RNA sequence: GAUUAACCCAAGUCAAUAGAAGCCGGCGUAAAGAGUGUUUUAGAUCACCCCCUCCCCAAUAAAGCUAAAACUCACCUGAGUUGUAAAAAACUCCAGUUGACACAAAAUAGACUACGAAAGUGGCUUUAACAUAUCUGAACACACAAUAGCUAAGACCCAAACUGGGAUUAGAUACCCCACUAUGCUUAGCCCUAAACCUCAACAGUUAAAUCAACAAAACUGCUCGCCAGAACACUACGAGCCACAGCUUAAAACUCAAAGGACCUGGCGGUGCUUCAUAUCCCUCUAGAGGAGCCUGUUCUGUAAUCGAUAAACCCCGAUCAACCUCACCACCUCUUGCUCAGCCUAUAUACCGCCAUCUUCAGCAAACCCUGAUGAAGGCUACAAAGUAAGCGCAAGUACCCACGUAAAGACGUUAGGUCAAGGUGUAGCCCAUGAGGUGGCAAGAAAUGGGCUACAUUUUCUACCCCAGAAAACUACGAUAGCCCUUAUGAAACUUAAGGGUCGAAGGUGGAUUUAGCAGUAAACUGAGAGUAGAGUGCUUAGUUGAACAGGGCCCUGAAGCGCGUACACACCGCCCGUCACCCUCCUCAAGAGGAGACAAGUCGUAACAUGGUAAGUGUACUGGAAAGUGCACUUGGACGAACC
């Protein structure tokens, strides 16, 4: 890295700097005073202080990117969100008054809830023992869990099974399905959970 | 190089009583410091640093080891910790060196005035191969002209427009300053980054010092040193090696 | 291991001059160029002819002054003037040195069709930078 | 290390030399290299503690025996006086005893130098 | 401390040897390293509760939320406890002293199985 | 070997043979304390005065008894139990509880060190009982002697050679699992062997020194007995003795060799221990690929009259930043002979080299000169509350280049691989001189097959068009997909079916690729664009500039390595090491009913890998059974293995 180790990652949060001094604790005050003497990396172009910034959606867009084509990936993401919102509006209008309250129309909430539902709880690690390889169930960190959800969503949307269907439409359909706890990705999570439950007897093989 | 004088006379008798230790200067220094500590026992930071081992060797005209330097520095710190007098402080200050604490505070551009009397600040920025020179006026409607073109026409990508929005929005000054920036070189994103850096640097002249510090901490005023890495011979790219066959 | 123009280490008895003691990667960093002409500059020609002239001059001076040269020659080209600055040893009689100076200067002038001067700096012995 | 400072001070006061730090290998048997070809080695070495800090004989005892330097030495009941030229059996741990030894040796050296100066002055006078 | 008189096979010892050590019974000037304890699989009980609830609820997370949260909390506690255990091993509070400091102490006072 | 010279002796020289010259030395590991105890004849002075553990703990034989755990039986519950790295086989008259329950074996005590001559002896009780008022002493006897084994009769819970089955394996006559027998136990006889070793004889005495090869368990003295005298043949043959009959004890010789051996030093290595790490990295991970398709290009193989070299990491768009003629060194034919050169050779040798480099190195050590330790051996040389190291110099580092102090370059020693290049050039040695030299003309440089690296794709995050990011169409046999095939034109050139570019025509394999595998930690990977070197022209290649621009970066010592401390070592060109046994020929010797066996040498090929590292099942002794073979297993014993050496 061209940044010396002295450099620190910048913190982009307006509320963090607009916080009143009186509310600040001694630890926070000391941290703020110390940060005046450190070196700070340049703010990355990906993230800004815009109120419409979503780190989850930015990460999903980066994972969808192919060959550094972030314009196309961002276009696909915004088209997917627009398609989700349009489908939700269509369902809202076509539904009765009772069902209108339950129908969700925020694409961001739908996306976050779909990823949260797609998140696996217990993973499998291949462990060598006695010359064999065993799929030992293991706990998963939240980071790996979110990454697995995102990667499963993207891989399922990129599957060749869907013919001539554009990525925004496929991704919107999968997001709506996952938001309702249905679809191939939720089935993949269930299959992982079932395999872990079956291999539960191998859990003692783990040494960590 | 500084050379130590002959350490014994015609008769052969060495001048210093610690000659046969082989490190008479260092051990004499340690002896004096220990004696000062004993005297102090009998009686009962930011702008300075301890000298490095090389400085101590230059002072003593004797080769030293890292552990010897550690022992000396520990003894000096123990000397400082006590209720030292004026002479005991002068002895310490003999070895203490001065460190220039360069302020990380961003330099504020002077506020210049045009023919019409409007106030403005000019700055420059670089991102990869892109160089941008920006002028930010104290009063404005938020209009930004890039090479005489509106920034929404010049930047048809939402990411670049968000990059432009970042400095003003971070200090809650959207639509309050008019900007005229000329950028040359690099791609669209490098140009947007350079314009962002120049705009933030210029806008520092019209915000409070705390706001300038916040912008610096947010990364709006650091010149991004990340530039393209040269391709090396014998490998496909900057880091990509040729496929290796075993 | 790189071998180019490197005097390898030994038991510490081999004397090396400043020119020899520095590896090629020290050129323009710790040592200069033994020939100075405008041939290799951008937008210039006749570089190959200048290189061939330099090679021939070095070989000719090495052969004409056997065992006298104490270091590499320094060739300078100003206009059509060709200056050869050479560090020689104080062993030959000055009569022979002057004879060789006149001889080489006239021969090179009539060979390369340019005024050639030969400046000799004499040293009692080879200048030693270090012992490798 | 309890008496390094006292012994160094005594050596400085009496005009003689002291070694109370880690005895580097060869300070006596390799002095011509460490110091120089014209270094003058001590003509008498006085050990106020013949044992090193790991309860073995000080290497300087053996090295001074090699270099034919007579060694005066205070030897406790756990020391080895075989190679010490003039061993003095005595306690080497109590501060009182060590101070007594330092006083006696310093006074003897000072009296010797005073007598040498007096004899030289008297012989020049006559 | 067990007696060593008449144990080893030595001249003048009439009886057959009691001890046959493969190394001399002489104290070394160093102690063994701080041996790690082989890690065991953790949070197995909470994992079992979660998996049994999955089997009873057809792997529906909505019904099993409580047990799933318990298992996740146990996993996070186990990871943080492993990190804290590494920190404690660096600290060395649990033992009477770290092996490094003990080795330093033994270096200061070495064993002397020889004469001098 | 000849030749020149030299050396020794000399009327001799010296090839063969024989003789002369050998016991006061040792026995823990080199061969050697005989498995143990006790005599007479004898020997010794350690006998007498004169004496400090007498006695008790697990000596021995006999008789009796039994606490825990088994087996079996009985009731009641369940359909499983056993088995391990994982399984299978096996048993379900099985498993669990409870109760009854032995000719088997004797937790804890034992952190004790006792008894016995040794072998051995560690549950309890009782009886008998543990020689010698100097010492050594029997291999010419007498009496004992672990385990194994034989004989005869019994017991039989459990274990277990053999055997059978299951598994593993290339095979598995083993390791792993299951069942069972001889056997382990009792009684009466035999057998008489052990790494029967504490490899250290009994008795008396010393710690004085001249302590002392090394390691081990310090060095010795007096006396006596036993044993030993290069290795292998050889715990063998013959003879003799024995209750032993495939046996045990004593025990040679011939052929052969210049060694064998014991203990160490250093290094390497270990399917070696502990600890800490790996930061594109060893594993799980993240991204893009390779391996599947077509094409370009290199290589192997085949082919031709037709180069050469690299060819594991460290070869394979490599010498070439480049072969149509030239280049060219290849082949065929023709020609010249002091030849462009005070000749020439791209002839052999890179295992003679210089020159330039690869590689560990994505290391950090190399080393002059001294000094000290090892008893002055090979060797080694550090502890900071410091204990023998000091060290010039090279390297790292620092400085320097690009955009910083970061990063990338560059650098990167001594050495390793007799690593690459004799074809850059030079050059040692050897080789040709009417040719292995020089010139001219023409020509090969292909693909049965296999493979490496790239390029293009297999499309919808796509294809075409405009634009360079607010669009319109296409979207499966006229879709995506050739830079390929065929035809034509142009460029260069003297020469283009051949090289390049363009146009036309065609629209192929292919539908995200098995085992396996490469690279990347940030402006990096990925994708896109441009320029340069060299050419007359020529690469999908190389060098280089820029643009858009990510994901993971957290856990682990399980896998592979590194470092620190050790351990082992029969290896030392150093584990790609060494090494064992069976199955052919020849040679020598020995024992032989001349057929054959044995030993050694010769040393092959074959089948395994038994030993040396925890040698991948620790090794070995005795013994029994079994096996193609080293060998496997049972039982007891040994360390000539280790168990990491405070607690954790
Ligand atoms: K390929
Ligand atoms: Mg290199
Ligand atoms: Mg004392
Ligand atoms: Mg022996
Ligand atoms: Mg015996
Ligand atoms: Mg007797
Ligand atoms: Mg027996
Ligand atoms: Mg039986
Ligand atoms: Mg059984
Ligand atoms: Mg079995
Ligand atoms: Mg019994
Ligand atoms: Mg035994
Ligand atoms: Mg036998
Ligand atoms: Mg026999
Ligand atoms: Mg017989
Ligand atoms: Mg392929
Ligand atoms: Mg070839
Ligand atoms: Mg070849
Ligand atoms: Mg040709
Ligand atoms: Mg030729
Ligand atoms: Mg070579
Ligand atoms: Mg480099
Ligand atoms: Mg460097
Ligand atoms: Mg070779
Ligand atoms: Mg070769
Ligand atoms: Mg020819
Ligand atoms: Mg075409
Ligand atoms: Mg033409
Ligand atoms: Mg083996
Ligand atoms: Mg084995
Ligand atoms: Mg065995
Ligand atoms: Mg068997």
């Amino acid at each position: 890295s061209r940044y010396s180790p002295e450099f620190k990652d910048p913190l982009i949060d307006k509320e963090y700097y607009r916080k009143p001094v009186e509310e600040l604790t001694e630890e926070e005050k000391y941290v703020r005073e110390l940060k005046k003497t450190q070196l700070i990396k340049a703010a990355p172009a990906g993230k800004t202080s815009s109120v419409f910034e979503d780190p989850v959606i930015s990460k999903f867009t980066n994972m969808m990117m192919i060959g550094g084509n972030k314009v196309l990936a961002r276009s696909l993401m915004i088209q997917t969100l627009e398609a989700v919102k349009r489908k939700q509006f269509e369902k809202y209008h076509a539904a009765s008054a009772e069902e209108q309250a339950t129908i969700e129309r925020n694409p961001y909430t739908i996306f976050h809830q779909a990823l949260k539902n797609c998140e696996p709880m217990i993973g499998l690690v291949p462990i060598l023992k006695g010359g064999r390889f065993y799929q030992v169930p293991v706990p998963l960190p939240d980071r790996r869990r979110r990454f697995l959800a995102m990667k499963w969503m993207i891989t399922e949307c990129r599957d060749k099974k869907h013919q001539r269907t554009l990525m925004p439409e496929k991704l919107s359909h999968k997001l709506l399905e996952a938001f309702h706890n249905q679809g191939p990705v939720i089935k993949r999570k269930h299959d992982l959970h079932k395999m872990a439950e079956a291999n539960r007897a191998l859990a003692h093989y783990r040494w960590w | 190089p500084r050379q130590r004088a002959i350490q014994w006379g015609e008769d052969g008798r060495p001048f210093h009583y610690l000659f046969y230790t082989g490190k008479q200067s260092y051990y004499s220094l340690m002896h004096d410091v220990y004696g000062m500590l004993l005297n102090l026992e009998k009686h009962q930071v930011i702008g300075s640093r301890w000298l490095i081992k090389e400085e101590l060797e230059e002072m003593l005209v004797e080769k030293l080891s890292d552990l010897d330097y550690m022992q000396f520095i520990r003894l000096l710190e123990k000397l400082l910790t006590s209720q030292c007098g004026a002479a005991e402080e002068e002895f310490v200050q003999r070895f203490r060196r001065s460190v220039t604490l360069e302020s990380k505070k961003q330099l504020i551009e002077p506020v210049q005035y045009d023919e019409q009397g409007m106030a403005f600040s000019k700055s420059e920025g670089k991102r990869k191969t892109a160089k941008a020179e920006a002028i930010v006026y104290k009063h404005g409607s938020g209009r930004i002209k890039v090479n005489g073109i509106d920034y929404q026409l010049y930047f048809p990508i939402t990411q670049d427009r968000e990059q432009l929005m970042f400095p003003f929005h971070f200090v809650d000054r959207l639509g309050k300053h008019d900007v005229t920036c000329t950028v040359s070189g690099g791609g669209r994103s490098a140009q947007a980054g350079a314009i962002r850096l120049a705009m933030a640097k210029a806008l520092c002249s019209f915000v409070t010092e705390d706001e300038v510090e916040w912008m610096r901490q947010a990364g709006l005023l650091t010149t991004d040193p990340r530039v393209r890495e040269r391709k090396k011979p014998g490998q496909e790219g900057a880091r990509r090696k040729f496929t290796w066959k075993k | 291991k790189n071998r180019a123009a490197r005097v390898r280490v030994s038991k510490g008895d081999k004397p090396v001059t400043y020119e020899e003691a520095h590896a090629p990667h020290y050129i323009a960093h710790r040592k200069g160029w033994l020939s100075l002409h405008t041939g290799n500059l951008d937008g210039e020609d006749h570089a190959a002819e200048r290189t061939v002239e330099d090679v021939f001059l070095r070989k000719f001076m090495w052969g004409t002054f056997p065992g006298c040269l104490a270091d590499q020659l320094v060739l300078k080209r100003r206009g059509n003037q060709l200056e050869i600055c050479a560090v020689v040893l104080r062993q030959l009689s000055p009569h022979k040195y002057y004879f060789l100076v006149g001889y080489s200067e006239t021969l090179l002038s009539y060979f390369y069709k340019c005024p050639v001067r030969l400046h000799l700096q004499t040293v009692p012995s080879k200048v030693v930078y270090k012992y490798l | 290390r309890q008496f390094s400072y006292l012994i160094e001070n005594m050596a400085r006061d009496c005009g003689e030399y002291a070694h109370t730090r880690y005895f580097r290998g060869g300070m006596l048997t390799n002095a011509r290299l460490l110091f120089g070809p014209t270094v003058r080695l001590p003509d008498l070495i006085i050990f106020l503690h013949t044992l090193n800090n790991i309860f073995e004989p000080h290497v300087a005892v053996r090295d001074a025996a090699k270099m034919n330097i007579p060694t005066v030495g205070i030897v406790d009941t756990n020391c080895n006086p075989c190679l010490i030229t003039y061993p003095v059996p005595g306690n080497d741990d109590s501060p009182l005893a060590v101070h007594l030894y330092c006083r006696l040796f310093q006074t003897a050296i000072t009296r010797a130098k005073e007598k040498r100066q007096q004899v030289e002055a008297l012989y020049r006078l006559q | 401390t067990p007696s060593l008189r008449g144990r080893l096979a030595r001249f003048g010892n009439p009886r057959k040897p009691v001890l046959k050590p493969n190394k001399p019974l002489i104290l070394a000037n160093r102690v063994g390293e701080r041996r790690r304890e082989k890690g065991e699989a953790t949070c197995i009980t909470e994992m079992s509760v979660m998996m049994a609830c999955w089997k009873q609820n057809e792997f529906r997370d909505d019904a099993c939320r409580k047990e799933i949260q318990g298992f996740l909390d146990c996993a996070a506690r186990a990871q943080e406890a492993r990190k804290m255990r590494s920190i404690q091993e660096t600290l060395g509070e649990s033992g009477s002293l770290l092996p490094n400091k003990l080795n330093k102490l033994l270096q200061r006072f070495p064993n002397k199985p020889y004469l001098s």
